[PDB]
Formats: C-alpha cells, structure tokens, sequence
C-alpha cells in the first residue's frame, strides 16, 4: 500500500520521506527482555540480541538467541567483568554464529567453561557493523535495530518509569540496544532550547522491571544529533541477509 | 560427525 | 568505560563505607576470622543489574584485604549482599574481582 | 544542510 | 617417568585422527589464566593449569587450583627465583593432592610460607607422562593441553590481537601451555592472494588483560614444527585419569 | 637448565643503567645515608609478569647491595618501583634474593 512520498506533479526527492517520528518495536520489531544478574555482561546482550533482532525484522524468523555463549567463550572479551562492542559481533562471524535458545540457558557465570561445538543447529550473521552519527539522523531508516552506548549518571537506572533529561554519566559505561524513536510532540520553545516532548525508546540489559518495563524513554532534537549521553558513539548492525 | 542419524534429544 | 567494566579507581568517600558495614554482618559466620569492624580506603565501581563495588580495607599484620557488593538496582531498598570473597589479598592487587 | 534540500524556485 | 609407549595408544593409537583447528577451550575443558607476578615463579601456573583442565576434560568438574601449595612447598623443586614443571608435577605425585585456589591463597613477590594439611581437597594425578618435542598440535588434542614452555623476547611482552610477526628472545626462560591449532583465511597486502596461515592458541601466566584473554599466538604451521620461539622443547603433561 | 627462572650473569648494556638511575627515587624507604644516587657496576636478569630487571650499587664508604627491583608490564604508566633492597655486602658476592 501506498505509504508516503509519491510526487504526483513535479518536484521528486531521495528516500527522504518524513523527516518525522514512529517508534519501532511497534512497526515490527522486539524480541524479549533479560535480568543482567551479578554480571555487567551488556556488549553480550546489545550485540547477540541485534543478531536475533534483525532475525525478527529482517526475515520473519523469531530467534531467542542466546547471551552465556559469547559469555562463557569469547576468548578476545575478558569476561563477565569485561568485552567491547567495537568488536562484539566480529567474534560471531568467526564462530559460526553464537549457540542459540531452548537449547541453551544463561547461568550468571559462576566461573566455567565454552560448550560451542556441541550443538547441531546455529544462527550466524554476514554482514558487517558500525552506524555513524551521519546514519543515526535517520536512525532506523533500515526499519532495523542499533547497539550504541549509554553512560549513566546512575540518575538513570532510578526507575523513572518515564522520561530522563540530563547531563549524563562519565564513560560509556553500559551498552544498549536502540528499540526505536518516538516523536510524542515537538519543540515547545523556551529562551532558547526549550521544552523537548521528543522521545527514544532504548531497551536495557539491567532487568525485565525496570522504568519502562525494561525499557528507557529519553530526550532527542528534532533530528537525534544535539543529545547528551553519548549516544552515537558505538552504533553498530549486525546482519546476515 | 553428528549432523542427522547421530543426534539425541 | 568497558561495556560491563570499568577505569581507574577513584578515591574512598564515606558512602562505600556504609556499604563496607554491610559486607561485613555478612562475612562472620563462615569466615573462619571471627570478623568485625574495618577501614576503607579504595574502590571502583562497574555497570551490573546493581553497582557492583570492590572495597579496599586493610587489615592482619603487614597485608591487606580486598572484597565484592553490589548496590543492587532501586527495586527496593538496594538491599546490597556478597558476590566476592578475597581476604587479606594486597593493596597492589590491581583491585580485583571476586 | 543537504537532506532534500530543494532551493532554488 | 612413563611416556606415549604405552598411553597415546588407546586415544590417536589403535585409532588414526584428523582436523584442522582443535582447541580444548572452545570445548568445556580449560580453566581460567592467572598471575606470577615478580616472583620468579612461571612453573607454578602450568602445572596447576594442567591438573584444573585434565579434571575437566574428563569428569568435567572444575577446579580452580592453587599456586601457592607450591612455590613454598617444593622439596625439590627451586621457588619463588625459579622452578620446573618437570618435577612440580612429581613433588604433587608424593604429596597427596593440591588446594583449591581459594583454599590456599596468592601473594607476589612478599616472603610467605607453605602447609598441606590446611585442606582436605584431593586434587592429584597418579601419575604423569613425557611429551617429545616433535608431536605437539596432536599433544593438545587427544592427550589434553600440555604444560610446554616459551622463550622471552621483550617483543613477546607487548600484546595486540593478532599472531606474532615479530622476533624472539635470546633464550628459551619462561613456561606457558598450549590449548590448540587454527586456520586462519586472509589477504596479501599487495595481492589478493590465498593465504591461509595456520597458528598455535596458547595460554599465559601474565595479566587477564592481555588482548587474547591470556591466550597469546605465534607462528607455527601443519608441519608442527615451525616455532618461532622453541615452543614444546619442555611440553610435559600431567595424568590424573 | 631449569623452565622460567633467573639465568646466570652478564657483563653490561646501560639501558639497565637507566634503571639504577631510578633508584633514587625509589628509596627513602630505609635508605639511611646521604647517598644523592648510587654508582653501578654489573648486570642481572628475571623474565616474570614484566621484566624485573636485576641490578646491584654503591654507597659510601664502599659497601655494596643485592637488589629486587621491578620495571611495568605493558600496562599502566610509568611506574618502577622497590621490592627488595639490602646493603653492607662485597663486590665479590652477587646478587642474590628469592
Ligand atoms: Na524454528
Ligand atoms: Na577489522
Ligand atoms: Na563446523
Ligand atoms: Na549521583
Ligand atoms: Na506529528
Ligand atoms: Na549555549
Ligand atoms: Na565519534
Ligand atoms: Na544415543
Ligand atoms: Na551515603
Ligand atoms: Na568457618
Ligand atoms: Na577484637
Ligand atoms: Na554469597
Ligand atoms: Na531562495
Ligand atoms: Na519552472
Ligand atoms: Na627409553
Ligand atoms: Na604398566
Ligand atoms: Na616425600
Ligand atoms: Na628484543
Ligand atoms: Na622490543
Ligand atoms: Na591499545
Ligand atoms: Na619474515
Ligand atoms: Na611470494
Ligand atoms: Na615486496
Ligand atoms: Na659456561
Ligand atoms: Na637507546
Ligand atoms: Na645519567
Ligand atoms: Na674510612
Ligand atoms: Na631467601
């Protein structure tokens, strides 16, 4: 069906189309939530759950993947306690794709060991990762996820079941996934940079119960380049079409 | 391997 | 920093201190030193469901000591318990992980 | 600013 | 004392093998890497390494064990200037067994001292067996990792992620493990060409930080003998099965 | 003979004469002596979790040392630090510690 810009006398344009807002785990998208339980493993969540995100999006597929396969083997992360997500995903295109759910749990990482080529069935990915600032103007103009960081001024994870503005943490310190943008009302202008009503939903690695019930609503410019937070620094997505 | 005929469940 | 880690270690203001209290009613009842009240003065602090804290105190004769807690997430009261045990370990271990 | 940037008449 | 005469013979004996890429890591059998630390002692982590991972390997229960029941316990091996594995591995086959990690705490270089009796862990091996220099990418893969030793370059120090293209030392003074084998498809920088370049996944005795998770790798080939670095003159490992 | 340990004595590179250098200020820690740095005279090796590069001095009025030093692994800054020092020995016995 016929879904925006169409010229219809004389003037055209480039895949440009709205230049406005709609959130994303509404219009196709999501997968679950997960409880990061005595363990800071969140490179693990964003990036394997981007690989089974995309699944979901990019072909109507649905996969659970799993989080303890590069948590209980990625040889180039340094543990439960460390791993990046510069390079996140590349440890999945050298593994054959991480071992995949209903055949494998999570287990908190009480110190322990791989189990990698032991199963019969794997999903891996293709394609390569990294999203500019220059392609997070247009975010999800894939219709797909993102993975990039978030610092906390630990004025975050404060279960505000809402909306947070604010000069944020220090250090990228979590990783988070980019469910979406939101577009609730725009600029209502004060001296100068007034009110913003603009929201991005993010999904979280903490918990299922948590603000947003597992997700964090937070405050963008009419484009997604004037935040704060650091949030366009590591944008990466993961594919496999 | 164990690819098909090999595989419990 | 690192996504689940951390930097450098940052200098021992009393609030990690009221959670060394509570660290320790948890480490005398199968700590074979019959423990009780410490002095801290270091720590780092990582990005877990929870605030996971390493807490630097020292104690014995000439050695050290080092331990794990996390402020857990604001469900309710933050009602922080274990996940590390390292006694008597250095003040040069690199504050470790447990 | 070139994101369908249509100056002109 | 005993030797591949009589105990290859029932693994890759009476059978004949094959592979390409075999690590006993990525395979719910090796155990974490540790410390030395200023302290002459580069013995201590191997041998208790080997004795963690055969454990695993077989019975799969993991133990952590420890590197300070030894160091100060050797009776005839040397201590915290200097020790062989060769013979670590025998002073715990007149013992009785080896704390775990925690049961028996790590200093550094700090004069400490040794008790066997503050445990009651049986951690042991009945006996062990001699490993030649030339058999080593088949070592690690049917007997176990074997607890061989490296050589100390100042280049060898300096980590990244990738193989070692770089020199050597000026003589064989140090003790590592071996895990495993790989093959690796790449480019020439100048063509673009089918290089395939094979390499040795070993462990180390230096920090967790080092790039590759205490598993650093150098230049070895299918032949099995084109260290760079003499890796498997002294390659011993231990048997507790 | 012997896997991961010291090795047997060498003469002199001065680039183990910028680590005895340091040794002033790595002292005043039981130093006792008016000593505005100490003059060297052989070399010694370890290859451990860094390079601790042995190395032996003088004094005053002619007494010698056997010394512990310790140089940084590839990791954090520019740190050499003191182990173990000792003093009131001859040039004829070597350096020593374990
Ligand atoms: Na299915
Ligand atoms: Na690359
Ligand atoms: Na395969
Ligand atoms: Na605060
Ligand atoms: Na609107
Ligand atoms: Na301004
Ligand atoms: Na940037
Ligand atoms: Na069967
Ligand atoms: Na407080
Ligand atoms: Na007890
Ligand atoms: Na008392
Ligand atoms: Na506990
Ligand atoms: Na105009
Ligand atoms: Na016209
Ligand atoms: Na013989
Ligand atoms: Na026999
Ligand atoms: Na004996
Ligand atoms: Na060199
Ligand atoms: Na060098
Ligand atoms: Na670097
Ligand atoms: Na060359
Ligand atoms: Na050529
Ligand atoms: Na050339
Ligand atoms: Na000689
Ligand atoms: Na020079
Ligand atoms: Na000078
Ligand atoms: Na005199
Ligand atoms: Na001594």
């Amino acid at each position: 069906q016929m879904n925006y810009e169409e010229v219809i006398k004389k003037y055209k344009g480039n895949e440009n189309f709205d230049h406005a807002a709609y959130d994303w785990r509404l219009h196709s998208g999501v997968t679950p939530v997960k409880d990061q339980k005595n363990c800071g493993s969140c490179w693990a969540f964003s990036s394997i759950g981007s690989v089974e995100s995309q699944y979901a999006i990019r072909k109507n597929k649905l996969i659970t993947l799993s989080e303890q396969e590069l948590v209980d083997c990625s040889f180039k992360n340094y543990g439960c306690n460390g791993g990046l997500i510069n390079n996140a995903f590349e440890d999945m295109i050298e593994l054959g794709g991480i071992c995949t759910d209903d055949d494998y749990p999570y287990v908190s990482d009480a110190p322990n060991l791989c189990n990698i080529d032991r199963c019969t069935e794997k999903y891996g990915i293709k394609n390569y990762l990294s999203v500019p600032d220059n392609k997070l103007k247009e975010a999800l103009r894939f219709l797909g996820p993102i993975s990039i960081s978030v610092a906390v001024s630990d004025d975050f994870a404060f279960y505000k079941e809402g909306i947070f503005d604010g000069e944020c943490g220090d250090q990228l310190n979590h990783a988070v996934m980019l469910v979406g943008f939101g577009m609730k009302e725009i600029v209502n202008p004060l001296t100068k940079k007034g009110e913003k009503h603009y929201y991005y939903i993010i999904k979280n690695s903490w918990g299922q119960q948590w603000g947003e019930r597992g997700f964090i609503n937070i405050e963008t410019d009419e484009s997604g380049l004037m935040r704060k937070c650091g949030l366009g620094t590591d944008a990466f997505i993961p594919l496999i079409e | 391997k164990e690819i098909v005929n090999p595989l419990t469940k | 920093m690192i996504p689940g880690g951390l930097s450098e270690a940052k200098p021992a203001t009393p609030e990690i201190q009221e959670i060394v209290d509570k660290v320790k009613p948890q480490l005398e009842e199968k700590t074979n030193e019959t423990y009780g009240k410490l002095e801290a003065v270091q720590y780092k602090t990582q990005v877990v469901a929870g605030t996971n804290y390493y807490i630097k105190v020292r104690a014995g004769d000439n050695k050290y000591m080092h331990l794990r807690v996390f402020k857990s997430l604001p469900g309710q009261n933050e009602d922080l318990v274990l996940t590390g045990y390292q006694v008597d370990k250095n003040k040069d271990d690199e504050l470790t992980g447990f | 600013v070139n994101p369908l940037t249509k100056k002109g008449e």
